[PDB]
């Protein structure tokens, strides 16, 4: 939960 | 228990980089 709850930042850029 | 503690610095880093020159 700590090392997936992170990947939402290279979701954004991306977008 | 110092773990429990712990995960505001987890869950805080997200709202750090929303918007500072747009």
């Amino acid at each position: 939960l700590a090392y997936l709850g992170v990947s939402v930042v290279l979701f954004v850029i991306a977008r | 228990q110092k773990i429990g503690g712990i995960f505001i610095v987890l869950a805080a880093g997200l709202v750090l980089s929303v918007l500072v020159a747009v």
